[PDB]
């Protein structure tokens, strides 16, 4: 829920 | 950081595009607020609003919140809540910078769209 955005 | 020559500094609020989202609207970081890396040269380390994540960007696939309109997605708006939060905190952020006074979403929407009367995009600098 934190960290790097999975697209 | 960030001595490139492209377009943007830390700050700056910024619409981004990745793979598979529309755009979505985000600020510019310094890699040491990621705990990951430094950005390749040409990228950016921005933070999205309304989930606070962190992607690398290209330079070339940001543009500046301020032209708000040409990117303002109203079928992802119409589609997703996440999307509406999103443009809430960013243009919260972004009224708090400029001086703007003013569902509390419509006249700060309407203010964006509007091109961020009066102050224009210039009060959305991060100073």
């Amino acid at each position: 829920t934190g960290g790097v955005k999975k697209p | 950081e960030y001595q490139d020559g492209k377009e943007f500094g830390i700050g700056d609020l910024v619409w981004g595009k990745i793979k598979g989202f529309s755009w979505w609207p985000a600020m510019v970081v310094s890699w040491k607020a990621t705990s990951k890396r430094q950005a390749m040269s040409g990228m950016r380390w921005v933070q999205w609003f309304g989930d606070g994540k962190f992607s690398e960007v290209s330079a070339d696939k940001l543009v500046a919140l301020g032209l708000f309109s040409q990117h303002f997605n109203l079928a992802t708006f119409n589609k997703l809540v996440s999307y509406r939060k999103a443009m809430y905190h960013a243009l919260e952020k972004a009224r708090v910078r400029a001086g703007k006074t003013f569902d509390q979403l419509k006249p700060m929407l309407e203010w964006a769209h509007g091109g961020f009367k009066p102050t224009g995009i210039e009060g959305l600098k991060p100073n």
